[PDB]
């Protein structure tokens, strides 16, 4: 489905271009284009098709989320949540009135509600985490320290991709491929959690499971310094 | 909570499987005017910022329609039976028969009683 | 809500469905528009001025660029404001045999996108063949991925090469040099991998071939000519996992493998205060000596750097170098012997 449109000497804007309505198609402002689409250009016969399309800001990925999370404002989300606040009672306010309350919380503080987002991630000093040297030419280190390294690999190979301007399937695995590496640092195990290749099947003690003590860490500390 | 975005609404958009809008102006086989969010697919999307477009395969046979293969109307008939269901373009691809023809002129001699 | 999720896996393999296999005609006919694109960018920049590596990128930056144009542009290494206008307007503004070319680069760019997607099924069936081998099945796709573009860069279709075979060996090749920098806690050097990895190799035939487990004698006289006993013992050391500070240990509960690890960097509370008293001595020592006496030892041994052949050059700002620096050290390092055999400070601070 497209809009073709010849021409007789002259020709501007290229093939990828995003046209419409009455836009300058060709021939110093003669053929013009009517419907939104990508533009063809055909080479051999001089048509230059406009395919049936449009120009939708329409995105995956925390990037758009991050993104609503700057475009959201909060004094209007209170006070139009203060109108949604006791008018169904029983049905639409009783979750619209929770709603509110983080709201005021975050207006409370002065959070961005993007700063939930990530785009800087810091990293532990190396020392709690450290690379000691035992017995026999072997060493010893954090999980952490195996959880950052995967990561970066892949914040790397993105770097890579996203230069390179790859199709986006794969600039979009490799994201999914981040998340999902953030994700097993932060807090490994909320999506079943990756191992050491080999050794054993046991879980990487990530910055969550430290803090929580959640392996026997937590009866551990009570039992005292 | 801070999005009216569900549980599971908001996983296809962090685990990359279907697309929330930010800026739209746009209305296909919905003929709604898609508001500033909410969730579609691949080949949702890949019908909306990229368009409605279909191949369509031959046997070594011919092509009965690239003499007018130009235009086409939803359901046309081509070749020895294949018809498209889109109403759009239809266009050449890989020429395997070209028909070359010479237009020639000469000058006779003639004598008649 | 819980139907799925590790879907990572599934998911792309069934993204990578959606696209189909190309023709021995359509795979010549989509590379053919991409030596030309890539040719006509360099027209471009032998008409324009402008670089090859940015033309590149504002031809991209329209082809992919609808958003695609970074969101922060490297931080400002990179430019993507109202400068990509510009550049793709002057490019627009060329005399038309000159601008042929940018319709010649936007198709080629175009097709370079869709030949990569069409083969990166390839990609997969290959990477499902290397996988385990220390390293992720997606995080083998993903490098593979980019064999898969390598091979599309280098590559020629006028050698009328069969391209299936063809990327299959750049593919392998991106995998094999991701396997051996990354699947390592401890990266290893290339050649270090091999070395290892004919090991394991040679390890399993002296494991059956003697029956019991082979010596480090054994394996040498088996291996290379240049090969010792004693060096596999350290090329077997190197090859280990290591041990997790994470590890639990017996009691399986609470303690973990680095609870009982010392420290030995920081000095201890006997240390700390000795080293510390054996300072205060000294200012409590060599105070009532000459600022020679005591700079010379300040400067050889009090400021950290060893002047042995060092200080006998350089005239040391005011003084008298050649046969008598080399008894200087006698006029101050034999100084303090008396001190300190009579009023027996120093002597404990040894041990």
């Amino acid at each position: 489905k497209a809009r073709v449109y010849p021409f007789e000497d002259d020709v501007e804007v290229s093939t990828g271009d995003r046209v419409a309505p009455g836009d300058v198609l060709a021939d110093g402002g003669k053929v013009k284009s009517d419907v939104y689409g990508r533009v063809e250009v055909d080479l051999v016969r001089n048509v230059v098709r406009v395919v049936e399309s449009y120009d939708i800001d329409a995105r995956m990925g925390a990037e758009a989320i991050q993104q609503l999370l700057k475009e959201l404002d909060l004094e209007a989300l209170e006070k139009e949540l203060l109108e949604e606040m006791k008018h169904p009672s029983r049905a639409r306010r009783a979750k619209a009135r929770k709603r509110l309350e983080v709201v005021r919380a975050f207006l409370d503080s002065g959070n961005r509600p993007e700063w939930m987002i990530l785009e800087a991630v810091p990293v532990l000093p190396p020392d709690l985490r450290p690379m000691v040297q035992v017995d026999g030419g072997r060493f010893a280190t954090s999980d952490l320290n195996d959880l950052y390294r995967r990561l970066i690999n892949r914040n790397n190979r993105l770097k890579k991709l996203l230069a390179q301007g790859a199709p986006e399937i794969i600039i979009r695995n490799e994201k999914r491929m981040l998340q999902e590496a953030v994700d097993a640092l932060l807090d490994n195990g909320r999506r079943g959690a990756p191992v050491t290749n080999p050794g054993s099947d046991r879980p990487l003690r990530s910055l969550t499971d430290i803090l929580s003590g959640k392996q026997g860490r937590f009866r551990q500390n009570l039992l005292g310094k | 909570t801070l999005l009216d975005l569900s549980a599971t609404e908001l996983e296809q958009v962090l685990y990359f499987s279907k697309y929330i809008v930010l800026d739209p102006k746009g209305a296909i086989l919905n003929g709604v005017p898609v508001e500033k969010r909410q969730l579609l697919t691949d080949e949702e999307y890949r019908e909306l910022r990229y368009g409605k477009q279909e191949t369509y395969p031959l046997p070594p046979g011919v092509d009965a329609l690239v003499k007018d293969g130009e235009e086409v109307v939803k359901g046309q008939e081509l070749a020895p039976g294949v018809v498209s269901r889109l109403d759009g373009v239809a266009l050449y691809r890989f020429p395997r028969r070209v028909r070359v023809e010479y237009v020639k002129k000469e000058r006779a001699g003639l004598r008649l009683p | 809500p819980k139907i799925s999720t590790s879907d990572p896996v599934r998911q792309y393999l069934h993204e990578i469905g959606q696209v189909p296999l190309l023709t021995l005609e359509e795979e010549v006919e989509l590379a053919r528009k991409v030596e030309e694109g890539m040719e006509a960018i360099k027209k471009l920049s032998e008409i324009t001025g402008l670089d090859p590596d940015l033309i590149r990128e504002v031809v991209r930056a329209k082809i992919l660029g609808s958003a695609r144009v970074r969101h922060i542009p490297g931080l400002k290494e990179t430019l993507d404001p109202k400068t990509v206008e510009e550049i793709d307007q002057k490019l627009k503004s060329l005399p038309k045999e000159h601008k042929r070319y940018l319709h010649i680069a936007r198709e080629g760019e175009a097709a370079r996108q869709h030949l990569i997607e069409a083969n990166l099924r390839l990609v997969v069936s290959i990477a499902k063949k290397y996988t385990g081998r220390g390293l992720s099945f997606l995080d083998l796709i993903q490098e593979g991925n980019q064999g898969l573009i390598r091979a599309v860069e280098k590559f020629e279709y006028k050698r009328r090469f069969k391209f299936s075979t063809y990327a299959t060996w750049w593919i392998r090749q991106a995998i094999n040099r991701a396997i051996a920098d990354q699947a390592r806690t401890i990266r290893i050097p290339v050649h270090m991998v091999e070395t290892i990895n004919k090991l394991s190799r040679t390890a399993r035939q002296l494991q059956q071939e003697l029956g019991r487990e082979p010596t480090y004698e054994e394996i040498a006289e088996a291996m290379g000519p240049g090969w010792d006993a004693k060096r596999v013992e350290e090329t077997l050391k190197i090859a280990q996992e290591p041990v997790s500070l994470e590890t639990p240990i017996g009691d399986e509960k609470d303690s973990f493998y680095g609870d009982f690890i010392p420290d030995e960097h920081l000095p201890s509370p006997v240390d700390a205060a000795t080293q510390s008293l054996l300072s205060e001595e000294l200012e409590k020592a060599l105070s009532k000596l000459s600022e020679r006496e005591a700079m010379v030892l300040k400067l050889r041994k009090g400021l950290i750097d060893g002047r042995e052949h060092t200080l006998e050059e350089v005239g040391a700002f005011f003084g008298v170098t050649r046969e008598r620096i080399r008894q200087i050290e006698n006029k101050a390092l034999r100084k303090l012997k008396y001190h300190e055999s009579r009023t027996r400070k120093l002597r404990d601070f040894l041990d």
